[PDB]
DNA sequence: AGCGCACCTAATTTCCTGACGGCAATCCGCAC
DNA sequence: GTGCGGA
RNA sequence: UUUAGAAGGAUUGCCGUCAGGAAAUUAGGUGCGCUUAGCAGUGUACCGCCGGAGGCGG
């Protein structure tokens, strides 16, 4: 949760984090050429939780 | 005076988050503001009445903590967790997320306006640039405060500027084609964070860091960027960054 | 000072190893 | 303190 | 008032044995460097004198 400044005063915002995007973007970086990092970190039973 | 400018120079960043759901690499363009705006609230409570519209962003270097294999992709690194408060916290093992670190040596340029832009602001930023933060990160050194007039006296280095029109402006069904194609064609662009766009609605929720603010959950929205050196910049104003907000849509845009 | 060449070209063949092996530990919230 | 459920 | 706020990766180790790079060659013809100029801060710092460091005569 973070403030954004609208106006003169602020507004508290919470992020939630898209699912489908990171699916969506996998896939396609999957056959391109473009610079990409893979990230090793969940387990299979974090992900599971 | 009124209008002015001044430098941050050379600042120094210890990790520093660059993770932001799709993209490992520079921080979002929010943290960068949200120091200059923690910078002016701060300053307001000294009594020092100051108000900054527009931050500038100059990179001099870089490193991202990790290693580069032999094939010549990036493998990064984390911290070992310690105990996190749930229902597994009397453990001694705990659990590992995704995360990544950077560390940055950077200039920021200010547009401040206020009744007096003297020396003795510079000061004044100064004793309180040494107990603020720049993205989750620790400032370990600075080299000068100082005050600019024209395009001559600031440093060697690269800015980041918005490029919009290399996405609207390139060839696919969806967004995502747009960015991806958009990159193959320039190899000189890099894709940034800029803000927030709405999920819900603003009301009031349980559970909230301030309990006397307005609420709305909120999704990250991203965007194209590149790099401009010192001595190619034509103004001053085509570096600086600013806030702007619509209706449901909170964003960070040069114009 | 004010200069620092024009032309052409840079060969062909026969190959580039057989063996074995590449760690153990730990990183799961939740109903009942 | 138990076992569970999937990739 | 920053995808805010938090974090010990660590202990141990035998890469080894053998080996034929080799035969042939044409770098060649041309060419204007060239106007001007004063080396020194005085060319050295010498005999004495008081006087327990600081001074004064020629």
């Amino acid at each position: 949760q973070v403030f954004f400044p609208v106006g003169g005063s602020y507004h508290l915002l919470s992020i939630l984090p898209s699912t489908v995007l990171n699916y969506e973007v996998s896939d396609r970086l999957y056959r391109s050429k473009i610079p990409k990092i893979r990230l090793r970190l969940l387990s299979s039973n974090a992900a599971s939780t | 005076m009124m209008k002015g400018y001044i430098l941050l120079e050379k600042v120094n960043i210890e990790n520093a988050n660059a993770f932001n759901n799709i993209i490992v690499g520079i921080p979002a363009i929010t943290s960068f503001l949200g120091f200059a705006r923690a910078l002016e609230r701060k300053l307001n409570a000294k009594e020092i009445a100051i108000r900054i519209n527009g931050v500038g962003l100059e990179f001099h270097e870089y490193e991202l903590k990790g290693y580069k294999n032999k094939r010549g992709q990036y493998v990064t690194s984390c911290p070992l967790p310690g105990s996190i408060p749930g229902q597994n916290e009397k453990k001694l093992d705990a659990h590992i997320m995704n995360q990544a670190y950077i560390d940055l040596n950077m200039s920021f340029l200010l547009e401040v306006e206020g009744p007096h832009v003297d020396m003795s602001t510079c000061k004044s930023i100064k004793s309180t640039m040494e107990t603020l933060r720049i993205a989750g990160g620790i400032i370990r050194n600075y080299k000068k405060i100082r005050l600019i007039d024209t395009l001559a006296d600031i440093p060697y280095g690269y800015f980041l500027t918005l490029r919009q029109d290399n996405l609207n402006d390139a060839a696919g069904d969806d967004m995502l084609d747009k960015m991806i194609h958009a990159l193959q064609q320039e190899d000189t662009l890099v894709p940034i964070a800029v803000g927030f766009k709405a999920l819900s609605e603003v009301g009031h929720v349980e559970g909230q860091r301030d309990p006397e603010k307005d609420h709305c959950f909120v999704e990250s929205i991203f965007s194209l960027g590149g790099f401009e050196c010192s001595k190619i910049l034509e103004d001053i104003n085509s570096c600086l960054w600013r806030y702007k907000t619509e209706e449901g849509l909170y964003l960070c845009t040069i114009i």
